[PDB]
């Protein structure tokens, strides 16, 4: 059994007053009333924190004695130091 | 924007599975009184059947004709 | 397979690999030479490698690491040397097969002893 | 989400919604639609061949013995439409749906803006503190002494009377 | 920007349809490249020697 | 992609669009208030699959309180506005 | 200490012969520079400690109390504010010399010397909460509230000044660090055994052990925001410094003799902190959290290592801080809706979308989420008692469980569901008390970059 | 274009 | 078929109570629903009225609570299992617990003693 | 070991701008998702380097940047290891969040 | 404001406290049913059935929704879990005593398996792996001023 006609009507003056509703939180215009790129970028959210930070680590972190502790370079044979001038010799024959 | 429905004097059963399975259940003695609403796939733009090598070997055409032609020019530049 | 070959028909004639070198070396090798190390432990230390890894062939990975820190920006350029490794550990296993087929053997003639 | 259950579902309700659910979990378990009709066709087959049935024992029996079927081959993991129960939309945007009342408490110059949208607002309260008093008698008149009650209203009998108990069915926010 | 289309298959620009298109044969042409210069890592390099095919010279076994 | 808003009179094209697919009943002649048991006689079933039918074509559930109660396209169009909140 | 205590007296005449206008802004500025002024405490650069007199001192220790003394002053100021606003302009300055008494008499007994000095301080710290509790409070049970808390008390305290008699005769004097320089072992007999169940019971109740809880659930959920927010924060660590400095002498008794104490705490956490997961009031639940907090602190104490101590020492300041924040969120909503039930008013976050954050927060904290001293605190605690025995852990982990369960329970029930949109008299925030909740918070911020002036004695 | 109900904020 | 539990429960379709059509029945679901009715209207006679400032209160809420709260003990009876389910809540885990704890401590005590255990790196505690 | 620990730094920094902006005024008066998806693109950009100079040398550093605690022999500070995992899951999850945020 | 005739209070043992009990709590004296007296504080409090809040309809326009629950209607004294956050009672297609079942044999089968490979493993025929100096004696710890046990490893 359908809406009764008491419910069909209650419905219909229900429908009425929303779709009032409604229409009415619509909204006028003139409201709400109120009253290149890539290298700006770049200097002001890079360059400016990089000097900051090249400042903090050359001489808040690298005068300290452990804070900045490099392991050590692969050396292999031929290579030749720097800080002695030195020359480590070759390996030996390889079977083949 | 208004919107449009196109007529539904086109979408019909014939020349699809939904024809098969209205043979079937004749076979057995019914009918189906909403075929036709399903039938507006099936048919048009939706038309036809893609298989797992119809997605699997897409671009192939162009991507070997690429290959080849690297090929050529691999062994031309040595 | 020798997992059937143990788990289903005789389980004390095929070998156990935690126990391959249990018999003497040389009950069929007369002066088994021994197996060289063409690579010194400083040339190996002062290369930072690991200890999984500075086996008989570190020599050749010293290579590949060399050839591969030269030539860097172009990747791609260590496959001759890759290969050379890739073969050295390929006869390693070979040789540990050998060892396992030995074995083997070994048992085969403990059981046909008796 | 607009009625309230009766006191007691009828036969006629149950074998219905039965009906439903199962077509419901027919779509579910047959993905494709011609099998989805092909089986929706014969499951009402199944039913119309005791709708001209009488006999109140045999038809509550028939059902009884048709929902356990049901139990025994539903899809476990059926198709729920999103924005229902069990759906991955079911109350999602209960967080922006922020009542009316939330606005008396604005600031002069919060309102200043959408001025045209406070006016109206305000009238329509007018509407609402004179609506009020005739949408009691409305209840307390149209109530039966003979204790029976339930959860329906009527509407209003006249021009100018308002359905009682209308403002939170209308100024309700929107489901976005 | 588009126009809904109802109960058809709607219109299709031309940059979704190349874009995937142009990906795809990418794809394949990556594989085929590979699959012709470095076969073996899907297929091998190196033999498996067929145990038992040695001789009781190597492995030594007395008899 | 967000898809278009709803109006009063494509909810009516769309239903009266369905109900004419319909063949069980419905010779294609379907007023708006073509009721489905005086106007057309049908089945509490038959309005059973309409409503499903409406539920696979807007992409959402009628409660089945509700929808036993709904027997002309009228009031099918009114329940479906005031669930989603249409012609403000 | 008497710059600091002299003008903690004139706010007294300050807030009495202050017009009833501009006596709540008076008194509380000059608390906040009182709190100010309470930082040359923190000006310690040797391992020597202060003496100011024969009759007071500083320690590591006591300085950090002080100052979280001398801070929650005017927090409680602000907060007792909107209630009592109508009440007579009398009973409001009754109210503040009540709140200015508690400050004095606490700053006196943290930089006390003596230990019955300290006794008669910790035992006049009742009198002012007894009355505000009682004459303050909503309920009818608030006197029977305050009887408890009074007796509990004073049952604990009096084998406690019995004690001290023994020892002053004893020895001849109550004197700390002379009591240090001189302590002496002991026969492990049974009047020495009740000796140290005399000193202990008292700050064992003062902080709620597991079955003398009874008195910290009933004062918070009877008694208004500021006898809340300060035996939240303090009362229950009159215990904590009685204990810590009266357990020197009872050597080596306490190796056998806390054993009871430990079980029961590590119990008593779990079994309340279950509670905080099934109980309606929110204002029982933060008390049942003060308890499972406070259970860690005596079971720390109890085993006296140096990174006990200082696990005791930061756990109290951050609990203290944290339980008066909670506390006064749980009163912003009580103001608004006059009932402490939780699942009452619900889907907050909405129209309090910012009160949510300061709810969030405090939870993260009593959660302990690092980087946090709630749990540079309890992390020490465990490793302590793990060293003690490794099947502590177990305990450790279910209290863990159950704090980061209740606390998010306490969080969704009240935050993040959906409104009870027939809630009309939601006044927006306050100023005021989004001031509260700023000022309790970023102190914690700031003791987290810094918590080198909360480790204690030991560090 | 419509209106979006909200809370203060202001304060 | 379907066993039901008390954690996953009997549906309302397999409940014979359901489908019952005894007067002794239907008159109860009536009754049911007057009341459910009745105080559904004297809510939304609250709810909707204007001229209200303050909120909804909660009987059944409050009661919930007070029954929860404050009406346990003066209804509490001991009784047989009940001083019993007590005492051993109560003692029994403290027990357990004492007897682990202490097992454990001795054993590192006399090992401690007799120098049998490695203390490497430990210096702190 | 100046330019390898100010790459590892600086993606922190611009990491945090976002939330400083995010307490600022700023934001009804900026397009925070365009800045924030930028400022993961540079992030990204930087955090390729430091992936070449060890896929080159193959050296790990650790970086000790303040002073938190000193607990009667134990330390606290914060300590970043800069190792193959740390600095290409750098990479490839910077890598990803600016895909997911755009 | 209440009173202590509205509140809750002690078992009744008359009609004339049911009664009262169920027109009070807004029940009928039918479906009134008080818990045992097992001296437990419960008194005269509803003892409502132990479903959970899933189970109700969630079509319904309720007054707490979120509970699921109306105005007036008595509370279950184990809201608290069953909020429909926390404990599920909802049914289930499968029943307890299967399901429970099927977990159990899937785990124990699956461990029991795990077992059966650990005692019959699987594994590739090679010798162990050899490394050339006392299998690193010196760089995997070791100690230099003493000598290790020498170990050799031969060719084929
Ligand atoms: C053209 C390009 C030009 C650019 C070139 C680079 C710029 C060079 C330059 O300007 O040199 C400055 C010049 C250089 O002198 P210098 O060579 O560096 O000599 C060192 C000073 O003698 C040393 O004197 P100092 O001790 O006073 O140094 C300032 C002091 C600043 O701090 C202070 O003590 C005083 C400031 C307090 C602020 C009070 C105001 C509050 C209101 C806001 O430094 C700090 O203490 C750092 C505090 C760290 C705060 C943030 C830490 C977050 C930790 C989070 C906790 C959780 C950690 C968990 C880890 C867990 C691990 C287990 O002077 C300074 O260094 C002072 C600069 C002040 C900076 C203040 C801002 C620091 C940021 C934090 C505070 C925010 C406020
Ligand atoms: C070991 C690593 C080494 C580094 C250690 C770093 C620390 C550990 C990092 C790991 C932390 C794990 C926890 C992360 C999750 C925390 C949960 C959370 O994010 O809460 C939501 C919280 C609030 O956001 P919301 O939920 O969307 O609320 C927005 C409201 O609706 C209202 O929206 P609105 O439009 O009004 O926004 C404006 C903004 C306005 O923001 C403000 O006004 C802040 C005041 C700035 C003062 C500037 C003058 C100097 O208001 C807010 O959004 C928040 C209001 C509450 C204030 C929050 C204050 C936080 C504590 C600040 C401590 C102060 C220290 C300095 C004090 C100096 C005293 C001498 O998120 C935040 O935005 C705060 C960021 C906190 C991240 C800190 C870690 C940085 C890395
Ligand atoms: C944030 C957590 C790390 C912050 C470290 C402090 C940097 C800001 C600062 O104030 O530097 C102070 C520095 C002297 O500091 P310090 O040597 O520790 O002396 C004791 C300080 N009371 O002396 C200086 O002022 C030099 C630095 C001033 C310029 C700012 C440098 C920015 C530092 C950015 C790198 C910090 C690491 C960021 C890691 C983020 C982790 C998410
Ligand atoms: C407008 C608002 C005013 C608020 C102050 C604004 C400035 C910020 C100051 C805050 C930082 C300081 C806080 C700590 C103050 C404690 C230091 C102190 O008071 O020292 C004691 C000193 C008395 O020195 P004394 O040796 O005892 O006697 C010799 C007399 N020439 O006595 C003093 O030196 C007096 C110090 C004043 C403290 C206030
Ligand atoms: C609801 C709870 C019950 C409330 C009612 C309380 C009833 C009170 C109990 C009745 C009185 C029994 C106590 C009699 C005290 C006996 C004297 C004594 O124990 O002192 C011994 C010890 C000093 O001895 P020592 O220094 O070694 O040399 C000899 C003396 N020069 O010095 C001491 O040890 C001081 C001992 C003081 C008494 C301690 C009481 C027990 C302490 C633990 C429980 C505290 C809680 C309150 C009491 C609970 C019930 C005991
Ligand atoms: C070979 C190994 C095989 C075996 C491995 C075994 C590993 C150990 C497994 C332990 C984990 C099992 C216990 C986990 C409890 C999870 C409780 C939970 O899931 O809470 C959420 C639950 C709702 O979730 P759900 O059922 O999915 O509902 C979805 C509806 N759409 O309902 C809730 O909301 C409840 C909210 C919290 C309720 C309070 C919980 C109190 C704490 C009790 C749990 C902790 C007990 C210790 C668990 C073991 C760890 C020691």
């Amino acid at each position: 059994s359908g809406y009764t006609p008491d419910e069909k009507l209650r419905l219909q003056q229900l429908r009425e007053l929303r779709r009032r509703w409604l229409k009415d939180q619509e909204l006028s215009p003139r409201e709400p009333v109120l009253p290149y790129r890539s290298s700006l970028f770049a200097v002001s959210h890079v360059l400016i924190p990089m000097w900051f930070v090249h400042y903090y680590v050359k001489y808040h972190m690298a005068t300290k004695p452990y804070t900045i502790v490099s392991s050590k370079p692969r050396i292999f044979p031929g290579d030749t130091i720097l800080e002695t001038g030195e020359v480590i010799p070759p390996m030996r024959d390889f079977p083949d | 924007g208004k919107m449009e429905l196109p007529d539904y004097r086109q979408w019909k059963i014939e020349g699809t599975p939904l024809e098969t399975v209205q043979k079937k259940l004749a076979a057995r003695g019914l009918r189906d009184p909403w075929a036709r609403n399903e039938a507006w796939r099936y048919m048009g733009g939706f038309a036809g059947n893609i298989t797992f090598p119809s997605v699997i070997l897409k671009g192939f055409k162009w991507g070997f004709a690429a290959f080849v032609v690297a090929l050529g020019a691999e062994y031309f530049l040595d | 397979a020798h997992l059937t070959r143990r788990y289903l028909w005789d389980a004390s004639v095929e070998p156990d690999p935690e126990k391959i070198p249990s018999f003497p070396p040389d009950l069929g090798f007369p002066e088994r030479k021994e197996r060289v190390m063409v690579a010194t432990q400083q040339e190996m230390m002062d290369a930072q490698l690991t200890l999984q890894q500075r086996d008989y062939c570190a020599h050749y990975l010293i290579r590949l690491l060399k050839c591969k820190r030269d030539s860097f920006p172009n990747f791609l350029a260590c496959k001759h040397e890759q290969h050379d490794w890739d073969y050295c550990e390929h006869l390693d296993y070979v040789k540990r097969m050998k060892e396992f087929e030995r074995e083997r053997r070994l048992l085969q003639r403990k059981k046909r002893r008796a | 989400a607009f009625c309230a259950p009766p006191a007691y579902l009828t036969h006629q309700q149950k074998v219905l919604r039965l009906y439903k659910r199962a077509l419901r979990h027919l779509e579910s378990w047959c993905i494709h639609r011609d099998k989805y009709r092909y089986f929706a066709c014969l499951m009402r087959a199944r039913f119309e061949e005791h709708k001209n049935e009488k006999d109140m024992m045999r038809a509550t029996q028939l059902l009884r013995e048709a929902e356990e079927e049901f139990w025994q081959n539903q899809h476990p993991q059926p198709y729920i439409f999103p924005d229902s129960p069990g759906g991955t939309s079911f109350e999602r945007y209960e967080c922006y749906k922020v009542p009316e009342w939330c606005l008396d408490y604005w600031h002069p110059s919060e309102k200043a803006m959408y001025p045209d949208y406070f006016s109206k607002r305000e009238q329509w309260k007018k509407l609402r503190m004179e609506s009020w008093d005739r949408e009691v008698k409305q209840l307390q008149e149209e109530t039966s002494p003979d204790g029976i009650m339930t959860e329906a209203l009527p509407p209003a009998r006249r021009e100018g009377d308002l359905p009682p108990l209308w403002w939170h069915i209308v100024t309700r926010p929107r489901e976005r | 920007h588009i126009q809904p289309r109802y109960r058809e298959f709607p219109q299709l620009t031309r940059s979704q349809v190349i874009q995937g298109e142009f990906l795809s044969s990418l794809m394949w042409f990556w594989i085929l490249w590979r699959f012709w210069h470095d076969s073996d890592a899907v297929l091998g390099h190196f033999s498996y020697p067929d145990p038992s095919q040695w001789t009781d010279e190597e492995l030594g076994i007395p008899p | 992609s967000d898809a278009p808003p709803l109006t009063l009179d494509g909810i009516k094209d769309r239903v009266l669009y369905v109900l004419k697919l319909y063949d069980k009943i419905d010779p294609e002649k379907l007023s708006v208030n073509s009721h489905f048991m005086k106007d057309l006689g049908l089945d509490s079933l038959d309005q059973v699959e309409i409503i499903m039918a409406m539920e696979d074509e807007f992409g959402f559930e009628i409660p089945d309180i509700d929808a036993e109660k709904l027997m002309c396209p009228q009031e099918i169009v009114d329940y479906i506005a005031d669930k989603k909140d249409v012609y403000e | 200490m008497l710059k600091i205590i002299l003008p903690s007296l004139m706010l007294l005449p300050l807030t009495w012969l202050s017009s009833p206008k501009k006596t709540w802004t008076n008194v509380t500025s000059y608390s906040f520079l009182i709190s100010l002024t309470s930082l040359t405490l923190l000006w310690q650069t040797d391992e020597n400690y202060k003496n100011f007199s024969n009759m007071f001192s500083s320690d590591p220790l006591s300085t950090p109390l002080i100052i979280l003394t001398a801070w929650l002053l005017p927090l409680m100021l602000m907060a007792s504010q909107n209630h009592l606003k109508k009440d007579n302009n009398v009973l409001q300055k009754l109210y503040i010399s009540m709140l200015i008494s508690l400050q004095i008499l606490l700053i006196m007994t943290f930089s006390a010397t003596e230990l019955i000095m300290f006794y008669i301080l910790f035992e006049a710290t009742l009198i002012p909460t007894l009355i505000i509790i009682t004459r303050w409070g909503n309920q009818t049970e608030r006197l029977n509230a305050g009887i408890y808390f009074l007796f509990y008390t004073l049952i604990g305290s009096i084998p406690l000044l019995i004690a001290l008699i023994l020892i002053q005769n004893h020895v001849g004097t109550l004197n700390l660090m002379i009591l240090s320089f001189t302590t002496h072992t002991l026969d492990a007999s049974w009047s020495n055994n009740l000796l140290w169940l005399a000193c202990m019971m008292a700050f064992l109740i003062k902080m709620p052990l597991y079955g003398v809880h009874l008195w910290l659930p009933k004062a918070h959920v009877e008694a208004p925001i500021a006898g809340s927010m300060i035996l939240a924060a303090i009362l229950l660590k009159l215990g904590s410094y009685g204990m810590i400095r009266i357990s020197i002498i009872l050597d080596p008794l306490t190796k056998y003799m806390a054993y009871p104490f430990i079980l029961l705490s590590l119990w008593g956490m779990i079994m309340t902190s279950s509670i905080c997961l099934r109980q309606t009031d929110l204002k029982s639940l933060i008390a049942y959290s003060s308890v499972s907090h406070m259970a860690l602190v005596i079971a720390s104490i109890m085993i006296q290592t140096p990174w006990s101590f200082m696990g005791a020492t930061m756990l109290m300041i951050a609990h203290g801080l944290t339980s008066s924040l909670l506390f006064c969120l749980a009163n912003s909503n009580y103001e608004r809706i006059h009932s402490r039930t939780m699942i009452m008013a619900r889907g907050l976050q909405m129209v309090f979308p910012l009160m949510a954050t300061w709810w969030l927060m405090a939870s993260l904290a009593n959660l302990a989420l690092p980087p946090s001293i709630n749990l540079m605190g309890e992390l020490f605690i465990t490793m302590s008692l793990f060293s003690w025995s490794n099947f502590t852990i177990i305990l450790m982990g279910i209290n863990i469980i159950i704090t980061g369960m209740y606390s998010m329970y306490m969080i969704i029930t009240t935050q993040r569901g959906k409104l009870t949109n027939h809630m009309i008299n939601l006044q927006p925030s306050h100023t005021r008390e989004l001031t509260l909740m700023a000022l309790h918070m970023i102190p914690l911020i700031l003791l987290t970059t810094s918590p080198k002036l909360i480790t204690g004695l030991t560090m | 274009r419509l209106f979006v109900v909200k809370p203060s904020l202001y304060y | 078929k379907y066993k039901p539990a008390p954690l996953a429960t009997l549906p309302s379709t397999l409940d014979p109570a359901e489908y019952d059509v005894s007067p002794e029945t239907r008159r109860a679901q009536v009754e049911r629903l007057s009341i459910r009715a009745r105080l559904k209207r004297e809510y939304l006679l609250q709810y909707n009225d204007p001229k209200r400032v303050s909120h909804i209160e909660d009987p059944a809420l409050i009661r919930w609570t007070y029954a929860r709260s404050a009406n346990i003990y003066p209804n509490f009876r001991p009784t047989p299992k009940n001083s019993l389910l007590g005492a051993v809540a109560g003692f029994g885990p403290l027990i357990f617990w004492y007897y682990v704890f202490k097992t454990d401590r001795d054993r590192k005590e006399r090992l401690i003693q007799e120098g049998k255990l490695d203390r490497k790196f430990n210096i702190s505690y | 070991m100046n330019i390898f620990t100010t790459s590892i730094l600086l993606i922190f920094i611009l990491l945090l701008s976002p939330i400083l902006i995010s307490m600022s005024n700023l934001i009804k008066h900026i397009n925070f998702p365009l800045y924030t998806t930028t400022s993961i693109k540079f992030s990204f950009i930087i955090s390729l380097l430091p992936l070449l100079m060890f896929f080159h040398n193959n050296m790990e550093y650790m970086i000790t940047t303040w002073h938190w605690v000193t607990m009667n022999s134990m330390e606290l500070k914060m300590s970043f290891k800069t190792d193959f995992f740390s600095i290409l899951f750098t990479s490839v999850a910077l890598f990803v969040t600016w895909s997911i945020m755009q | 404001h209440m009173t202590k005739d509205m509140l809750p209070g002690s078992y009744p043992r008359t009609p004339e406290e049911r009664a009262a009990a169920a027109k009070k709590y807004n029940m009928r004296v039918e479906d009134y049913e008080p818990y045992p007296d097992d001296g437990m504080g419960y008194g005269d409090y509803p003892m409502l059935p132990n479903r959970s809040q899933h189970e109700r309809d969630p079509w319904y326009q309720w007054d707490h929704s979120e509970l699921r629950m109306n105005w007036g209607e008595p509370i279950h004294w184990d809201l608290d879990m069953y909020i429909r956050n926390r404990v599920d009672t909802s049914p289930t297609p499968v029943s307890w005593d299967v399901m429970c079942k099927h977990l159990f044999g899937f785990v124990a089968f699956m461990v029991f398996m795990f077992w059966v490979g650990h005692v019959f493993p699987s594994y590739q025929p090679v010798g162990p792996k050899q490394y050339p100096y006392n299998n690193l004696y010196l760089e995997r710890g070791g100690d230099p001023t003493k000598e290790p046990e020498p170990v050799v490893h031969y060719d084929i």
